[PDB]
RNA sequence: UUUGAUGAAUAACUUUUCGAAUCGCAUGGCCUUGUGCUGGCGAUGGUUCAUUCAAAUUUCUGCCCUAUCAACUUUCGAUGGUAGGAUAGUGGCCUACCAUGGUUUCAACGGGUAACGGGGAAUAAGGGUUCGAUUCCGGAGAGGGAGCCUGAGAAACGGCUACCACAUCCAAGGAAGGGCAGGCUUACCCAAUCCUAAUUCAGGGAGGUAGUGACAAUAAAUAACGAUACAGGGCCCAUUCGGGUCUUGUAAUUGGAAUGAGUACAAUGUAAAUACCUUAACGAGGAACAAUUGGAGGGCAAGUCUGGUGCCAG
RNA sequence: AUACAGUGAAACUGCGAAUGCUCAUUAAAUCAGUUAUCGUUUAUUUGAUAGUCAUGGUAUAACUGUGGUAA
């Protein structure tokens, strides 16, 4: 599997919680929520077993350093909060923050989360160098400062799109005829 | 406008058979995959060479555009070019039948 | 006594094997100008030995359960000797002539072993808990017993005899052949690699590419933004009175902007080719470029049907 | 080119053609390892290697033609 059904999938709490999440982040599935929460469960389970491993054990030492530093390179963790109880303290909304369509809306290139969804799938937003078009990119730090419009996108770039040019030619024909 | 860029990366030489060796990337923004014949002639002036003796091949274009992966050669004599090339490449270059 | 040196064919025998009656080029030198002599640099063969590719046996080292397995071998020599045949070669491999042995609780032997088994055999698991990928399985068969034939290497089984069993074709005299896929698709090329031949090329249904084949398990889209109008009501909880709260509601009009599914020239592609990656040009306003599946609940008639103590209930 | 020399079918001859699927289960057997071959064989590879008739006879295939038989 890559998505796991939560063990009491239809509950008052579960259900209204997913309502809030998908409405606020502009998702379209329980499946998207589940993918994030499943991989968070694996991470946090790893951290807990690491806490079972006692203090100053070499395994705990080295691997805890590894897990903290790679989560801060992913960016969900913050620079001055380097401890395994904080990797225990994470939750789903932090990853759902780090998605891409939320990040376009938060930076301000669009107005609503659904606008950002349509932009990214419309192939206008270009992290870094390529045109990314998958609205769950999980942008890192370096790129989350580098998100912007694609150079061939008619919002931040070349000639206007096909509706605009058929329209300008249509008023050109209006003046001609 | 178009920076006609084929980087002839992986630059090495072989003077036994007298031919020079180099890989291909194709960096060519707002251009659609420049063709090997105009590449042949362009390589001919840059290496002061023969229109047959230039020989590049096998190009695959990278994402983000203006980048293609291929694999290129040049002979350094007309006899070497006309004898040592396999005939499928000879007809790809339109020198055989 | 040391420093240093040397060693430690005959007799015949036989189907003769041989000591090239074969391809590529020197043109000279000399006089006997005959075209005389002489000659050099490249291929195919042959004598033997070495070496190489192989092959044969062979030393020893290692693999399960079980004594509810104590016997086993001479009943194809079982153990050994001597001699000979046989083999490319030793050796009871085989025969004479003999001796009478060997294995064994340190369990021989025997039984079961699911022995699709195991081998660090195999690359490994660039962090799945032990897991992947490769390689050796071991033998036999190529209608069925039997026998023979070449070649360096075959006991070739897509040679031959006879046999037995099949099954054919015909003018009835004769003749000749060998299962494999499928259920309860058999399209291109020797191009990447390697191989084989008198060998650049020839060839290699080796080796490769492509096409039919939702299954499980992935990532998206089916719309985003704004303006105007018109209305006064919405919504949440309580068992009945009730209570709580507040920008809201409508198949109402309307504006431009975005594009991907598509549609469609090329280039990039490979033996060649499909797809692909790219790429100009078109290409979204609802009866569209027309998504399903499931659940709960009303209301309606000059309508139908049944039961009733009017007009009602089902 | 008045022998031919280009090219070439049929054939002689040289070499390869000994690198195919199906069916049956063994615990020193196999397999893996390690020997030995002063005890054997080897087409091929490479390396050496033989002082002991101005040219002898054949034959075929093919071809020609004639036939047989349902074949």
């Amino acid at each position: 599997k890559t998505y796991s059904t939560p063990k009491r999938p239809y509950e008052s709490s579960r259900l209204d919680a997913e309502l809030k999440l998908a409405g606020e982040f502009g998702l379209k599935n329980k499946k998207e929520i589940y993918r994030i929460s499943f991989q968070l469960s694996k991470i946090r389970r790893a951290a807990r077993d690491l806490l079972t491993r006692d203090e100053k054990d070499p395994k705990r030492l080295f691997e805890g350093n590894a897990l903290i530093r790679r989560l801060v390179r992913v960016g969900v963790l913050s620079e001055d909060k380097k401890k395994l109880d904080y990797v225990l303290a994470l939750k789903v909304e932090d990853f759902l923050e780090r998605r891409l369509q939320t990040q376009v809306y938060k930076l301000g290139l669009a107005k609503s989360v659904h606008h950002a969804r349509v932009l990214i799938t419309q192939r206008h937003i270009a992290v870094g160098k390529q045109i990314v078009n998958i609205p769950s990119f999980m942008v890192r730090l370096d790129s989350e400062k580098h998100i912007d419009f694609a150079p061939t996108s008619p919002f931040g770039g070349a000639r206007p799109g096909r509706v605009a040019r058929r329209n300008a030619a249509r008023k050109a024909e209006a003046s001609g005829e | 406008s178009d920076a006609v860029t084929i980087r002839t990366r992986k630059v090495i030489s072989n003077p036994l058979l007298a031919r020079k060796q180099f890989v291909v990337d194709v960096l060519h923004p707002n251009r659609a995959n420049v063709s090997k014949d105009e590449l042949r002639e362009k390589l001919a002036e840059v290496y002061k060479a023969e229109k047959d003796a230039v020989s590049v091949f096998g190009f695959r274009t990278q994402f983000g555009g203006g980048k293609s992966v291929g694999f290129g050669l040049v002979y350094n004599s007309v006899a070497e070019a006309k004898k040592f090339e396999p005939t499928y490449r000879l007809v790809r270059y339109g020198l055989a039948e």
